[PDB]
RNA sequence: GAGCAAACCGGAUUAGAUACCCGGGUAGUCCACGCCCUAAACGAUGCGCGCUAGGUCUCUGGGUCUCCUGGGGGCCGAAGCUAA
RNA sequence: CCGCGGUAAUACGGAGGGCGCGAGCGUUACCCGGAUUCACUGGGCGUAAAGGGCGUGUAGGCGGCCUGGGGCGUCCCAUGUGAA
């Protein structure tokens, strides 16, 4: 070109179309460690988005029983937060996914005394 | 009739042998509003004595920014003359005058000269090397002796 | 409108090409750019334009395909 | 480089050092033009012709001031030749100091310009 | 206070600055330029009288750290309420004056301003007037009443010193005796 | 809106007539005294009692800060219309100032209410823009705060007669107004 | 193709020694013709021009030659610059 | 964003208290902004990323002093257009 073209900014969420939420479907309820020095198992899943059509990968919030997500549960993905991504924790994950809404095959922790359920 | 405003007043450490010891040091603007401002700064061991030794030093070495000033030949009501562009170093400053109510537009540290300075009212804006220190000041007081009318 | 140029070339038939030379500031830039294009203009006798002639089109209606002007007359 | 930009520079120079007079450089019909105004504006003491080496230079008499910085702290070329700077009438521009400008009116303080109300390329900024 | 017959301390001095061409009337021999006296007086009256102006209330910081006039700095600056700056200039005595306090002088009495350099930059940044017995060696344009004559040699800095002294008593109306440096010498 | 008002005007530590009624903060401190904020404070803060005064939305307010900071002088006072421009040239609130309702609120149903007549054409549209040489009378079948307001002064941009229970938006009323 | 010396062949040292030390030694290092085209190819600082105190040593030219003036190489330093 | 939680956590959940200002509020997605980060305004290249190994020279970019013609750039005026 006449300059050379720098990389500009790239949006946070590819959720495509821009949207507030999209839904998946969970391939797999992996789970995996923290970054730096915090240690534990974070709960995360596999997810094929219908819009993007794009895999990702997302967070999955509050204790939670076990977790109420399986092999192919339906799931909404937030992108919940700015970016919805859990960057201190852990790498790799852009959103997190809404339970809280209960929405789908997440259901909500049960009795969750805490605040956080909203 | 001389307005005394203090732009700010720092802490300013230093270290010694096995030991900290701080000052103060206090910028103090000083006009009349009528066309004569002064600006010192002066530091001391104590806040009061810095902010007083700077109302001092302003005082003297005050310089004739032509803004408005006591009724008389009338300068320019909260605002500047006529539009200047400097260049200190890789900073250039430029400011464009503006009519009142447009508040005195500018970065922090072209501001606080701005407001000390007595302008009310100016669009201004900082371009290439935005050192604040380094010449983004510089270049916005050379900008302001450079002013005539 | 009316525009001028040369004929640049005389060897169709009832048709001459004409290149007029324009220059003008560009909306965008503003910068003075300058650029020519080639008329086809109608010429009935054959005989009325030659080369080399200055000549001063008009806009008319579409006597042929990409040709859209007839010699308004001789500049020269 | 710019012969205007090259007087400029000069004067710059020899305020910093804090010379009285300065051959600000060989003479040119534009230069003295600038130099008029700088001495209207009251930048300059003043120029005077001058031979050196029989060749014709502008001599420029500096005008410092006791508080500080030259009276003269600004100086900055605008318009340079790889990029020129044309401003109408619109944006002449306005700071406390002046601007001047080429118009085909002649050369003009940026009041001056204003009152031609004529445009023309920004030589330079001074204040 | 005046004497044009002067020109038997001053005159000129040895080494060079183009800048201070005009202060310089010729050569002699040994190459030595000599300074023009006619010049000389015309910088003085003007200078002088700026002097005559501050003596009302104001002070005049005297600063002489060179070794050829260092006793005189003291005895010229002592005659008069004024202070000196004998052994060393501290750096920042004028730009961080609250570092080492007194009130900002009015003006400076500097005699080698270019071994005094320090002293007169920080002058400029204060707005601080400057006055100087400058010589050929120097820089003209920074001091702002010149006095172009011999920075070296007592029998020259005590001469001009001695008498701007008096001049700011006679303003005082101290109506002092004669300078009790010349005994320096 | 239509949200517990009560306790935006205490916090936002304005007097906030969301009703006609009294400043002090709710909680944790509501007898400390709390001054002057920083600038940083001021802008976030200014922002919302700015609005919550009026009980506008964010998008009606916003077009008018837009015009009054384009156009030149203070943006503060221009865009507060004391009578000046904008924020106060709504109807709903003119009535406010008129006295015909306790609080802007009031008001504002007043209007929509159908009780408000300008240039005897009724106008229930709180948004409406009051030009200066209107009248803003009280609707026929409705008359009543007007007692009381007997012995209030108006502003001077306004002004009002009891007895014919009319006003006219006089002039734009500059922020000293205000 | 004298000397030197990757690889290599030995000696020693070492826990081991595919190294450093010692004895040998081929390519190569030299010449010609052609090719390769790299580098801490460094001032780690693109070229030209103008302007802004001086001091000191030095190479080379001119001068009225105990110093001035022109070109070049160093050191110290005004103003200024720099994160230092 | 830097980061917080491995038995004293103002950083997690609730509560009390506090600060700011819910007919909506918050999330997800997407576009512009901040990004002068495809620095013109408004950055840099001795040692931080950055002088090409050096030259010769093509295209191209740039060009001392004075006068006269032209008026292409440039500036001004009027007018047309710049729909809703």
């Amino acid at each position: 070109n006449y300059k050379k073209r720098l990389l500009g900014t790239a949006f946070k969420s590819s959720p495509f179309g821009g949207s507030s939420h999209a839904k998946g479907i969970v391939l797999e309820k992996l789970g995996i460690e923290s970054k730096q020095p915090n240690s534990a198992i974070r709960k995360c899943v596999r997810v094929q988005l219908i819009k993007n059509g794009k895999k990702v990968t997302a967070f999955v919030p509050n204790d939670g029983c076990l977790n109420f997500v399986d092999e192919n549960d339906e799931v909404l993905l937030a992108g919940f937060g700015r970016k919805g991504k859990a960057k201190g924790d852990i790498p790799g994950v852009r959103f997190k996914v809404v339970k809280v809404s209960g929405v789908s095959l997440l259901a909500l922790w049960k009795e969750k005394k805490e605040k956080p359920r909203s | 009739g001389l307005q005394d405003e203090v732009m700010n007043i720092k802490p300013v450490q230093k270290q010694t042998r096995a030991g900290q010891r701080t000052r103060f040091k206090a910028v103090v603007v000083v006009g009349d509003s009528n066309g004569h401002v002064g600006l010192g700064i002066k530091t001391a061991k104590e806040v009061a004595g810095a902010i007083r030794a700077g109302i001092i030093i302003a005082k003297l070495s005050v310089i004739p920014i032509r803004r408005g000033y006591w009724g008389t030949n009338l300068g320019q009501p909260h605002s500047l003359a006529t539009k200047t562009t400097g260049k200190c170093g890789s900073v250039t400053v430029r400011l464009i005058p503006a009519p009142r109510g447009s508040g005195i537009v500018a970065s922090p540290a072209v501001k606080k000269l701005l407001q000390l300075a007595g302008v009310e009212d100016v669009y201004t804006q900082s371009n290439g090397k935005t050192r604040t220190l380094e010449n983004t000041l510089k270049a916005a007081f050379v900008a302001i002796g450079n002013t005539y009318g | 409108k009316i525009l001028t140029g040369t004929v640049v070339s005389t060897k169709m038939h009832r048709t001459i090409v004409i290149r007029r030379a324009y220059l003008h500031y560009i909306p965008k830039y503003n910068r003075y750019e300058k650029r020519h294009k080639n008329v086809p203009v109608h010429v009935s006798p054959a005989f009325r334009v030659q080369v080399g002639d200055i000549v001063t089109v008009g806009q008319c209606r579409p006597i042929s395909k990409t040709v859209r002007f007839n010699v308004v007359k001789v500049s020269a | 480089s710019s012969v205007l930009a090259d007087a400029l520079n000069a004067i710059n120079n020899a305020e910093k050092t804090g010379k009285r007079q300065v051959l600000i450089r060989p003479s040119s019909k534009v230069i003295i033009k600038f130099l008029q105004v700088m001495q209207k504006h009251g930048y300059i003491g003043e120029f005077e012709y001058i031979d050196d080496h029989r060749s014709g230079k502008i001599v420029v008499q500096l005008n410092g001031r006791l508080n500080k910085c030259g009276v003269i702290s600004p100086r900055f070329n605008v318009k340079i030749g790889d990029i020129e700077k044309w401003t109408a009438n619109l944006l002449p521009a306005r700071q406390f100091g002046y601007v001047i400008l080429t118009t085909s009116a002649g050369i003009m303080d940026h009041e001056e310009a204003r009152r031609k109300h004529v445009s023309g390329k920004i030589l330079g900024f001074v204040y | 206070a005046q004497l044009l017959l002067a020109a038997n301390t001053h005159l000129g001095a040895r080494n060079v600055q183009v800048h201070q061409e005009p202060y310089v009337f010729n050569a002699r021999p040994d190459g030595v330029h000599v300074i023009n006296v006619g010049k000389t007086w015309e910088k003085l009256v003007l200078a002088a009288r700026i002097i005559a102006a501050i003596p009302n209330p104001e002070d005049v910081v005297a600063i002489s750290s060179r070794t050829f006039g260092q006793r005189a700095v003291l005895k010229f600056a002592a005659h008069t309420g004024a202070t000196p700056i004998a052994g060393r200039f501290t750096p920042g005595s004028f730009t961080n004056y609250i570092t080492r306090s007194f009130k900002e002088p009015r003006l400076v009495i500097v005699t080698d301003p270019r071994s005094d350099a320090q002293a007169i930059k920080e002058a400029s940044y204060v707005n601080i007037p400057v006055i100087a017995l400058t010589d050929l060696d120097s820089p003209s344009e920074f001091v702002d009443v010149a006095i172009p004559c011999n920075n070296r040699g007592k029998h020259s800095i005590g001469l001009i010193w001695y008498l701007l002294a008096r001049e700011v008593l006679r303003l005082r109306g101290a109506l002092v005796d004669r300078t009790q440096p010349w005994s320096i010498m | 809106y239509e949200s517990s008002r009560l306790d935006a005007e205490l916090k936002l530590a304005g007097e906030f007539g969301l009703k006609n009624k009294k400043e002090i903060y709710r909680i944790s401190f509501q007898l400390s005294k709390i001054r002057r904020a920083a600038r940083d404070l001021l802008t976030r803060d200014e922002k919302d009692p700015k609005r919550l005064f009026e009980g506008n939305a964010l998008i009606r307010r916003l077009v008018r800060v837009g015009v009054l900071s384009e156009d030149k002088k203070k943006l503060d006072y221009v865009l507060a219309l004391k009578v000046e421009d904008f924020l106060e040239r709504r109807l709903q609130t003119q009535v406010y100032k008129l006295g015909l309702a306790k609080s802007v609120h009031h008001a504002r149903v007043l209007i929509t209410q159908r009780h408000i007549a300008v240039g005897k054409q009724i106008v229930n549209i709180p948004s409406f823009m009051v030009r200066l040489d209107s009248e803003k009378h009280i609707d026929f079948a409705p008359t009543s705060p007007f007692g009381g307001a007997r012995p209030g002064r108006v502003a001077r941009r306004n002004a009002a007669r009891k007895a014919e229970a009319s006003g006219e938006a006089a002039d734009e009323a500059d922020e000293a107004d205000e």
